[PDB]
């Protein structure tokens, strides 16, 4: 037929419409929802840069004033994908809001189709011409961070990192390939100059997405540095590989070049001078390897006296030197050496972040090859037979490309180790290494020749070998394929009731304009952020949880304390000012310190901070892992009785007992500022009121069609029947159930001895509040009483009420409360009834303005009798 | 689906 010579594109292109459908087709419906939701949280933040890039065009800014509050955080986004995004909305005349996010939603998914055509040109590089059609159809299935950090919506740099560190990888080698062999002047021509120049802007373009990029230069440095001491050893065009490096290294420091100067100092994420000396220095050092080989050519190894093996040993010795003598600039080695640092997470706070977590291991610290099946499927076991081969035929033809493809698997796979997070680099690796695994048993199975015998050839073959030939390359695609079906049917981000909540912060907190002007101006680049940040206007907080920065940025058009670049979380055991010291604060007087050092006047807080996020705060703040289960206790247990209990330890739970797969939190967590604040809605807090709170968890606004709300036996029912229907299946109760739950803890174990009970009922799923001076309600008592009380209830935008108490103990017969709702305020969440104020035996009811409570007015009122 | 943002929940 006509396929001769075109088959290899008719593959390409079928790989490139599968990948379209789990990239683009799998999550339309969730990212085209209510709003259009690009996924998780850092997509967020581009979406900010992106829109203020378009407003200041061509200009970008590289300091954020709104993030981390009240300092700035210096942005280490790249401009690649910043400029590109932002190119984009302006072709698309989508400069802003909804419509940009639509355009920028396509960006990951594109990126995701076309590293089909970096992962052929290496795989062709080393490799062989079938191979490199494998490897193209397999990156189009491969799932794992890999498919889900290119999902449509999730618009980050990750999928342009794997995208560019292979296409360096790739013109590199294609560089040394058409490079080897030939003489200077030959290599010197326009034709042959364009490979390694390529090479060099493929290098640089990696760096302009991600400023740790500068890593591929010591990758390729490890190329270069393994075929020279082992000269004997490798069969590699040792003299134009210098050749080729020199040229490519030098082209990416010019690309570089203009974007070095963006951070006073030298780093290794933010874009500084220090990624400039890494590539330039990687030149001089290419270039050093130009007269190790051209004196070794010569013979002056020999005629000092070394031997062959001289070559490789001056190599060491300056490999030792070149380094050693590089001290003219201690805080380069600081920053270079610091690299093995990023593959090691002893933090334990660090270790809280989904992304980060080590591969191959267990919450448990037990070795498993569970993630590998699930980031990989069957590539990463088809990977692994592929690398062991490679090693093997490297043994025996001494090929150099695939060598530094070794180097480069090795290398990608102690990343993986440390942060499952580099699974999107080791994805290409199993890709290119499976391929190679099932060229060779394609090829030794005669499916190569019933190939060709299919149409146009004549071969001998075996249908037995062709058969377990398609029977191999069932176990190697369907099992990943599945998998990729999967997790490319949902694409994450925020939920409605956190849209919701952030679009009404947008319009219902003070100045939306000047925090709307203030979001699109070119902020300047300050020399330092350690002082507060000058803003032009009477600027305020909002804290939360780190999680939820980029989002309150980009939606509410709000400065957030904390945000997802892990600034701003702060520490209790430092008495560091930040978002875990403040919602592990144990008493009211704390947490107005971390406040008012913020300059915090709201605050936003969702069900998963009050539940099962709150570990991960408890460990920020103490630091100290073991010390953060202080904060909680035991389990409760379906017992054979048919009766529900509660033991401290699983040894107390009696056998035959079903046990719900939630640890109750201990007596210390419901002092804390999160469970004052969520749990009991903001009762006991004088500083503090309730604002808005969004809509009920999904699940218990579908129980309200048949359970009464107000009723906290059936709440309680309801709550305790899900709980045991899922501990049945060892999965943990939902999140309205799990607040409903710590209720019921709090009420049958700690409740009793104090006399402020909470309601059983569930409550939204995003609570915002508002700082407040606070109205000081002060006056005279009674001769014999020495506590005073406050009674007020409250009723929220969704129609649910609670009790708002405060206690105080009288001192030199005087009481003196401070309160932090009125009744006639603009919110949503109102007081339905006055203050009642107990003072002993004598009762007294006020209503308090607004005014009061903004300015702090004291009101005088007595609780006396004669007696 | 693993991304910057707290685990288990
Ligand atoms: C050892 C390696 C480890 C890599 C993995 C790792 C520990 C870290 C990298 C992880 C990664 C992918 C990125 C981290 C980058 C950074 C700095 C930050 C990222 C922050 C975060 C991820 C991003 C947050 O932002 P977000 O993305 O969330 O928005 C590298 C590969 C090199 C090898 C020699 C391994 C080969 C394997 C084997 C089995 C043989 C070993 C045998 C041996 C006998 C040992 C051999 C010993 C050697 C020293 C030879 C190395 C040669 C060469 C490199 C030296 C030349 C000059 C160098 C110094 C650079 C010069 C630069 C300047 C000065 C010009
Ligand atoms: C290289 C850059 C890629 C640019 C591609 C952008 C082109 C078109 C985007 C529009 C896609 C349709 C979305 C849609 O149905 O919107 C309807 C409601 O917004 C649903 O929320
Ligand atoms: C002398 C050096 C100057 C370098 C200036 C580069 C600055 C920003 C780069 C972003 C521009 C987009 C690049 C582009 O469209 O090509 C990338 C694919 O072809 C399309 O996905
Ligand atoms: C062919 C060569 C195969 C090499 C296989 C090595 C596998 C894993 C190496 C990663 C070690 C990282 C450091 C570590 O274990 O933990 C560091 C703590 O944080 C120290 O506190
Ligand atoms: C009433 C007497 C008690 C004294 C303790 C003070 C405690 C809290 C005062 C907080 C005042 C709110 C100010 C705020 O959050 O924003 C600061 C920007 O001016 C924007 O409002
Ligand atoms: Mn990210």
């Amino acid at each position: 037929s006509w396929f001769k010579k075109y088959w290899h594109l008719s593959v390409l292109v079928i790989a490139a419409l599968i990948s379209v459908k789990l990239r683009i087709l799998n999550p339309w419906n969730s990212v085209f929802t209510w709003t259009v939701r690009l996924g998780g949280n850092d997509p967020w933040y581009y979406y900010r840069l992106i829109e203020n890039t378009i407003h200041n065009f061509p200009h970008r800014i590289w300091f954020d004033p709104f993030t981390y509050y009240p300092y700035g955080s210096y942005t280490h986004f790249g401009p690649f994908l910043v400029y590109l995004g932002s190119i984009a909305g302006i072709i698309f005349s989508a400069t802003s809001g909804e419509s940009l996010r639509a355009v920028l939603a396509f960006i990951p998914a594109i990126g995701g189709v076309l590293a089909i055509l970096p992962v052929y040109l290496l795989t062709r590089e080393v490799f062989d011409k079938r191979a490199a059609v494998i490897a193209a159809f397999l990156i189009a299935i491969v799932p794992g961070q890999f498919l889900q950090r290119s999902i449509l919506g999730f618009n980050d740099h990750h999928i342009w990192e794997a995208f560019w560190q292979v296409s360096a990888l790739g013109t590199f080698l294609l560089a040394y390939n058409r490079w080897k062999g030939h003489d200077l002047s030959h290599n010197l021509t326009a034709r042959q100059m364009a490979y390694p120049v390529i090479a060099g802007i493929t290098i640089g373009l990696y760096v302009l997405s991600w400023g740790a990029g500068f890593i591929i230069a010591p990758i390729i440095l490890a190329f270069m540095f393994f075929a020279f001491v082992l000269a004997g050893f490798v069969n590699a065009d040792r003299k134009n590989l210098s050749l080729v490096a020199v040229v490519t290294f030098a082209v990416s420091a010019l690309i570089y070049l203009p974007f070095a100067f963006n951070y006073p100092g030298f780093s290794t994420i933010f874009y500084s001078p220090f990624q400039l000396l890494v590539l330039l220095g990687s030149a001089v050092i290419a270039a050093a390897f130009y007269q190790i080989e051209k004196w070794n050519d010569v013979g002056f190894f020999e005629r000092v006296g070394l031997g062959r093996k001289g070559m490789p040993l001056a190599v060491i010795v300056l490999t030792a030197l070149i380094m050693g003598l590089f001290f003219v600039i201690s805080p380069d080695f600081a920053r270079n050496l610091l690299s093995v640092v990023r593959v090691v997470q002893p933090k334990g706070g660090a270790l809280t972040i989904a992304e980060v977590y080590p591969f191959f291991f267990t919450h448990n610290g037990e070795f498993t090859l569970t993630n590998a099946v699930l980031h990989f499927g069957a590539l990463f076991f088809f990977g692994m037979a592929g690398i062991l081969y490679s090693a093997y035929r490297f043994l025996k033809r001494r090929s150099f490309p695939e060598m530094a493809l070794l180097i480069w698997a090795i290398a990608m796979f102690i990343a993986l180790w440390g942060q499952n997070r580099f699974a999107y680099y080791f994805a290409a690796v199993s890709a290119v290494y499976s391929a190679l695994a099932l060229s060779v048993v394609f090829d030794k199975l005669h499916l190569y020749r019933a190939l060709e015998n299919a149409i146009g050839a004549r071969n001998k073959l075996s249908y037995f070998r062709v058969a377990f030939a398609l029977l191999i390359a069932l176990a190697a695609i369907y099992p990943t394929y599945i998998l990729a079906d999967a997790q490319s049917s949902y694409a994450g981000g925020p939920n409605k009731q956190w849209y919701d909540a952030l679009t009404w912060m947008r319009e219902n907190t003070p100045d939306g304009e000047k925090y709307d002007e203030y979001y699109l101006q070119l902020y300047p680049t300050p020399q330092s952020n350690k002082e507060p940040f000058s803003y032009p206007f009477e600027t305020y907080g909002v804290i939360s949880w780190w999680d939820y920065g980029h989002w309150i940025e980009a939606v509410a058009h709000r400065m957030p304390i904390a945000n997802p670049f892990q600034a701003g979380i702060g520490n209790k055991y430092n008495n560091v000012p930040g978002a875990s010291s403040f919602f592990t604060a144990e008493n009211e007087s704390y947490a107005e310190f971390v406040a008012e050092k913020l300059n915090v006047k709201y605050v936003v807080s969702d069900i998963e901070m009050e539940t099962c996020k709150y570990y991960a705060m408890a460990v920020w703040a103490e630091g100290d892992l073991p010390l953060a289960e202080k904060y909680y206790g035991g389990y409760f247990y379906y017992s054979p009785t048919g009766t529900f209990g509660y033991a401290n330890s699983q040894w107390d739970i009696p056998l035959n007992s079903i046990i719900i797969p939630l640890r109750i939190p201990s007596e210390l967590y419901y002092s804390t500022m999160e469970a004052k604040l969520h749990l009991f809605d903001g009762s006991g807090l004088s500083h503090y009121r309730m604002i808005y709170e969004s809509d009920y968890p999904a699940e218990w606004k579908s129980y309200s069609s048949q359970v009464n709300l107000n009723n906290e036996s059936q709440v309680l029912q309801t709550a305790l029947y899900e709980a045991v229907m899922r501990a049945r299946y060892g999965v943990s109760p939902t999140m309205g159930t799990q607040e409903v739950l710590y209720k019921y803890a709090y009420t049958q174990l700690y409740e009793k001895k104090m006399g402020i009970p909470v309601k059983i009922a569930p409550s939204g799923y995003v609570k915002i509040f508002e700082r407040v001076k606070g109205a000081v309600v002060t006056g005279k008592v009674s001769a014999n009483v020495t506590e005073v009380s406050v009674n007020a209830t409250i009723k929220t935008n969704q129609n649910r009420t609670f009790e708002y108490w405060q206690t105080v103990e009288v001192k030199n017969g005087t009481y003196t409360v401070v309160l932090p709702y009125s009744h006639n305020s603009d919110y949503p969440v109102k007081p339905i009834t006055p203050y009642h104020i107990k003072a002993g035996n004598v009762v007294k009811e006020i209503t308090i303005y607004e005014s009061q409570v903004q300015n702090g007015e004291i009101i005088q009122l007595d609780l006396e009798l004669a007696l | 689906a693993p991304y910057a943002v707290t685990a288990s929940c």
